[PDB]
Protein backbone atom coordinates (compact mmCIF):
# COMPACT_ATOMS: atom_id res chain seq x y z
CA UNK A 1 0.00 0.00 0.00
CA UNK A 2 2.71 2.49 0.94
CA UNK A 3 5.13 1.98 -1.68
CA UNK A 4 8.49 0.94 0.37
CA UNK A 5 10.62 -1.89 -0.16
CA UNK A 6 8.88 -4.55 0.60
CA UNK A 7 11.58 -5.49 3.56
CA UNK A 8 14.56 -3.77 3.61
CA UNK A 9 13.22 0.00 3.89
CA UNK A 10 10.20 -1.38 6.57
CA UNK A 11 12.39 -2.63 9.28
CA UNK A 12 15.43 0.32 8.20
CA UNK A 13 12.99 2.52 9.87
CA UNK A 14 10.13 0.65 11.55
CA UNK A 15 12.40 0.35 15.13
CA UNK A 16 15.29 2.30 13.73
CA UNK A 17 16.15 6.15 14.29
CA UNK A 18 16.11 6.60 10.38
CA UNK A 19 13.81 9.44 9.22
CA UNK A 20 10.91 8.77 6.72
CA UNK A 21 11.35 11.40 3.96
CA UNK A 22 7.08 12.01 3.91
CA UNK A 23 6.03 15.69 3.20
CA UNK A 24 8.43 18.45 1.92
CA UNK A 25 11.55 19.03 0.84
CA UNK A 26 13.39 20.47 -1.97
CA UNK A 27 16.98 20.81 -1.31
CA UNK A 28 19.09 17.74 -2.46
CA UNK A 29 22.07 15.81 -2.12
CA UNK A 30 23.04 15.15 -5.61
CA UNK A 31 19.48 13.81 -6.84
CA UNK A 32 16.06 15.92 -6.68
CA UNK A 33 14.16 15.32 -3.14
CA UNK A 34 12.22 12.33 -2.75
CA UNK A 35 8.71 11.90 -2.80
CA UNK A 36 8.76 8.82 -1.07
CA UNK A 37 12.36 7.46 -0.64
CA UNK A 38 13.05 7.14 2.93
CA UNK A 39 17.14 7.58 3.50
CA UNK A 40 18.72 6.37 6.90
CA UNK A 41 19.50 8.87 9.01
CA UNK A 42 23.09 8.69 8.34
CA UNK A 43 22.08 10.38 5.01
CA UNK A 44 19.79 12.71 7.30
CA UNK A 45 21.67 14.11 9.74
CA UNK A 46 24.71 14.19 6.60
CA UNK A 47 22.36 16.79 5.24
CA UNK A 48 21.95 19.66 7.59
CA UNK A 49 25.73 19.89 8.36
CA UNK A 50 26.49 17.57 5.26
CA UNK A 51 29.65 19.78 4.44
CA UNK A 52 30.28 21.56 7.67
CA UNK A 53 33.49 20.61 9.00
CA UNK A 54 37.00 21.90 10.41
CA UNK A 55 39.69 20.54 9.13
CA UNK A 56 43.00 21.21 11.35
CA UNK A 57 46.20 21.99 9.94
CA UNK A 58 49.95 21.13 11.46
CA UNK A 59 52.10 24.28 11.61
CA UNK A 60 53.84 24.83 8.54
CA UNK A 61 51.60 23.13 6.10
CA UNK A 62 50.42 26.30 3.68
CA UNK A 63 47.23 24.60 1.80
CA UNK A 64 46.26 23.75 -2.05
CA UNK A 65 43.27 26.46 -1.57
CA UNK A 66 43.26 30.42 -0.80
CA UNK A 67 40.45 31.16 0.90
CA UNK A 68 36.93 30.76 -0.12
CA UNK A 69 36.75 28.37 -3.04
CA UNK A 70 35.34 25.19 -3.95
CA UNK A 71 36.03 21.98 -3.05
CA UNK A 72 35.23 18.16 -3.84
CA UNK A 73 34.43 15.35 -2.00
CA UNK A 74 38.09 13.71 -1.25
CA UNK A 75 39.81 17.04 -2.76
CA UNK A 76 43.16 17.25 -0.97
CA UNK A 77 42.29 20.59 0.88
CA UNK A 78 46.04 20.56 2.50
CA UNK A 79 48.67 18.60 2.23
CA UNK A 80 47.66 16.93 5.12
CA UNK A 81 44.57 16.56 4.89
CA UNK A 82 42.02 15.18 2.97
CA UNK A 83 38.61 16.73 2.74
CA UNK A 84 35.28 14.31 3.30
CA UNK A 85 32.48 16.25 1.61
CA UNK A 86 32.31 19.08 -1.23
CA UNK A 87 31.19 22.74 -1.53
CA UNK A 88 33.56 25.55 -0.90
CA UNK A 89 36.29 25.79 1.48
CA UNK A 90 37.23 28.91 3.56
CA UNK A 91 40.37 29.90 5.60
CA UNK A 92 40.85 30.26 9.33
CA UNK A 93 43.83 32.26 10.99
CA UNK A 94 46.75 33.75 9.02
CA UNK A 95 50.49 32.88 9.96
CA UNK A 96 52.06 33.64 6.14
CA UNK A 97 51.45 36.78 4.06
CA UNK A 98 53.40 35.68 0.91
CA UNK A 99 53.09 38.36 -2.05
CA UNK A 100 54.67 41.02 -4.12
CA UNK A 101 55.76 44.22 -2.28
CA UNK A 102 57.53 47.06 -5.00
CA UNK B 1 56.95 39.30 -2.23
CA UNK B 2 58.36 39.63 1.83
CA UNK B 3 56.67 37.24 3.04
CA UNK B 4 56.32 38.67 7.50
CA UNK B 5 55.43 36.10 9.58
CA UNK B 6 52.60 37.20 11.00
CA UNK B 7 52.38 35.85 14.86
CA UNK B 8 49.02 34.29 15.70
CA UNK B 9 48.07 36.65 18.71
CA UNK B 10 48.27 39.45 15.66
CA UNK B 11 45.19 39.69 14.10
CA UNK B 12 44.87 40.77 10.22
CA UNK B 13 41.71 41.69 8.50
CA UNK B 14 42.58 41.55 5.26
CA UNK B 15 40.57 39.25 2.51
CA UNK B 16 42.46 37.05 0.01
CA UNK B 17 43.98 38.72 -3.22
CA UNK B 18 42.71 42.59 -1.67
CA UNK B 19 44.71 45.59 -3.03
CA UNK B 20 46.84 47.52 -0.50
CA UNK B 21 49.66 50.25 -1.18
CA UNK B 22 52.42 51.37 1.44
CA UNK B 23 49.95 52.81 4.03
CA UNK B 24 47.21 50.59 4.50
CA UNK B 25 48.07 48.69 7.35
CA UNK B 26 47.51 44.29 6.68
CA UNK B 27 48.25 42.82 9.89
CA UNK B 28 46.82 44.75 12.29
CA UNK B 29 47.47 42.80 15.73
CA UNK B 30 45.52 43.04 18.99
CA UNK B 31 48.39 44.48 20.26
CA UNK B 32 49.37 48.25 18.53
CA UNK B 33 52.74 49.33 18.50
CA UNK B 34 54.92 47.28 15.97
CA UNK B 35 52.38 45.73 14.00
CA UNK B 36 53.38 46.13 10.25
CA UNK B 37 52.37 48.46 7.82
CA UNK B 38 51.80 48.61 3.91
CA UNK B 39 55.00 47.41 2.60
CA UNK B 40 55.23 48.71 -0.64
CA UNK B 41 52.10 48.63 -3.10
CA UNK B 42 50.20 45.33 -4.30
CA UNK B 43 48.02 42.39 -3.80
CA UNK B 44 47.88 40.51 -0.63
CA UNK B 45 47.78 36.54 0.12
CA UNK B 46 46.97 34.07 2.92
CA UNK B 47 49.53 31.02 3.72
CA UNK B 48 49.35 28.62 6.42
CA UNK B 49 46.20 28.51 8.17
CA UNK B 50 45.26 26.67 10.89
CA UNK B 51 41.81 25.61 9.97
CA UNK B 52 41.11 24.64 6.35
CA UNK B 53 36.79 24.17 6.44
CA UNK B 54 34.29 23.87 3.93
CA UNK B 55 30.72 24.78 4.23
CA UNK B 56 27.70 23.75 2.15
CA UNK B 57 26.93 27.67 1.49
CA UNK B 58 27.25 29.16 -1.68
CA UNK B 59 29.66 32.65 -2.47
CA UNK B 60 27.61 35.56 -3.43
CA UNK B 61 29.74 38.77 -3.25
CA UNK B 62 28.21 42.56 -2.87
CA UNK B 63 29.51 46.04 -3.56
CA UNK B 64 26.27 47.88 -1.88
CA UNK B 65 23.09 47.13 -0.59
CA UNK B 66 22.31 44.44 2.17
CA UNK B 67 18.25 43.71 2.08
CA UNK B 68 18.39 40.23 3.15
CA UNK B 69 19.08 40.00 7.08
CA UNK B 70 20.69 36.59 8.61
CA UNK B 71 18.58 33.55 9.93
CA UNK B 72 15.69 33.63 6.28
CA UNK B 73 15.25 30.47 4.21
CA UNK B 74 15.92 32.27 0.75
CA UNK B 75 14.34 30.33 -2.34
CA UNK B 76 16.31 30.01 -5.51
CA UNK B 77 15.57 33.23 -7.07
CA UNK B 78 15.12 35.58 -3.91
CA UNK B 79 17.17 38.62 -3.88
CA UNK B 80 19.44 38.66 -1.45
CA UNK B 81 22.38 41.77 -2.36
CA UNK B 82 23.13 44.51 -4.50
CA UNK B 83 19.76 45.52 -5.04
CA UNK B 84 18.34 43.24 -7.40
CA UNK B 85 21.63 41.29 -9.20
CA UNK B 86 22.46 39.30 -6.88
CA UNK B 87 19.68 36.49 -6.11
CA UNK B 88 20.04 32.65 -3.91
CA UNK B 89 19.87 29.73 -5.43
CA UNK B 90 19.02 27.67 -2.44
CA UNK B 91 16.73 27.86 0.67
CA UNK B 92 18.72 28.18 4.04
CA UNK B 93 20.38 30.49 6.72
CA UNK B 94 21.60 33.38 5.31
CA UNK B 95 24.95 34.61 7.18
CA UNK B 96 25.85 37.82 6.20
CA UNK B 97 29.30 38.94 6.18
CA UNK B 98 29.89 42.23 6.70
CA UNK B 99 33.35 42.14 6.91
CA UNK B 100 34.82 39.78 3.54
CA UNK B 101 31.78 41.84 2.00
CA UNK B 102 29.88 38.98 1.03
CA UNK B 103 26.30 37.27 1.77
CA UNK B 104 26.20 33.29 1.52
CA UNK B 105 23.59 31.02 2.56
CA UNK B 106 24.14 26.77 3.54
CA UNK B 107 22.06 24.37 1.89
CA UNK B 108 19.06 23.63 4.45
CA UNK B 109 14.97 23.39 4.43
CA UNK B 110 12.36 23.04 6.48
CA UNK B 111 11.98 18.84 5.42
CA UNK B 112 9.26 17.14 7.69
CA UNK B 113 10.72 14.08 8.92
CA UNK B 114 9.93 10.84 11.20
CA UNK B 115 10.92 7.77 12.93
CA UNK B 116 9.57 5.01 13.95
CA UNK B 117 5.59 3.60 13.40
CA UNK B 118 4.20 7.59 14.33
CA UNK B 119 6.23 7.94 10.72
CA UNK B 120 4.33 5.58 9.26
CA UNK B 121 0.98 6.18 10.68
CA UNK B 122 0.63 9.51 9.18
CA UNK B 123 1.62 8.51 5.56
CA UNK B 124 -1.15 5.90 5.92
CA UNK B 125 -3.59 8.52 7.37
CA UNK B 126 -2.04 10.81 4.22
CA UNK B 127 -2.45 8.08 1.38
CA UNK B 128 -5.62 9.04 -0.77
CA UNK B 129 -7.08 5.83 -1.37
CA UNK B 130 -8.86 7.07 -4.66
CA UNK B 131 -6.59 8.62 -6.89
CA UNK B 132 -4.25 5.74 -5.94
CA UNK B 133 -6.85 3.88 -7.83
CA UNK B 134 -7.06 5.07 -11.04
CA UNK B 135 -3.31 5.68 -11.23
CA UNK B 136 -3.22 2.17 -10.82
CA UNK B 137 -5.71 1.02 -13.14
CA UNK B 138 -3.80 2.59 -16.07
CA UNK B 139 -0.20 1.49 -14.09
CA UNK B 140 -1.29 -2.30 -14.57
CA UNK B 141 -2.76 -2.35 -18.36
CA UNK B 142 -0.73 0.63 -20.13
CA UNK B 143 2.69 -0.47 -18.59
CA UNK B 144 4.55 -3.98 -19.87
CA UNK B 145 4.92 -7.12 -17.93
CA UNK B 146 7.04 -4.77 -15.95
CA UNK B 147 4.97 -3.04 -13.76
CA UNK B 148 1.97 -5.13 -14.31
CA UNK B 149 2.89 -7.24 -11.82
CA UNK B 150 3.12 -4.59 -9.71
CA UNK B 151 -0.22 -3.12 -10.11
CA UNK B 152 -1.43 -6.56 -10.40
CA UNK B 153 -1.30 -7.57 -6.71
CA UNK B 154 -1.01 -3.34 -5.66
CA UNK B 155 -4.29 -2.38 -6.89
CA UNK B 156 -6.46 -5.36 -5.04
CA UNK B 157 -4.82 -3.98 -1.25
CA UNK B 158 -6.26 -0.74 -1.70
CA UNK B 159 -9.86 -2.16 -3.48
CA UNK B 160 -9.77 -3.70 -0.33
CA UNK B 161 -9.53 -1.42 1.79
CA UNK B 162 -11.74 0.75 0.32
CA UNK B 163 -14.84 -1.73 0.19
CA UNK B 164 -14.49 -2.81 3.99
CA UNK B 165 -15.12 0.62 5.77
CA UNK B 166 -11.52 1.07 7.41
CA UNK B 167 -8.99 3.28 6.60
CA UNK B 168 -5.63 1.88 6.57
CA UNK B 169 -4.56 4.32 9.32
CA UNK B 170 -5.75 1.76 11.80
CA UNK B 171 -3.14 -0.85 10.82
Amino acid sequence: LLDLSATELEQVLYFSKYIVLDPKGAILNGVPVEKRQLLTDEEYRELRYGKQETYPLPPGVDALVKDGEEVVKGQELAPGVVSRLDGVALYRFPRRVRVEYV
Amino acid sequence: PKDYRVQPHMNVVVPEGARVEAGDKIVAAIDPEEEVIAEAEGVVHLHEPASILVVKARVYPFEDDVEVSTGDRVAPGDVLADGGKVKSDVYGRVEVDLVRNVVRVVESYDIDARMGAEAIQQLLKELDLEALEKELLEEMKHPSRARRAKARKRLEVVRAFLDSGNRPEWM
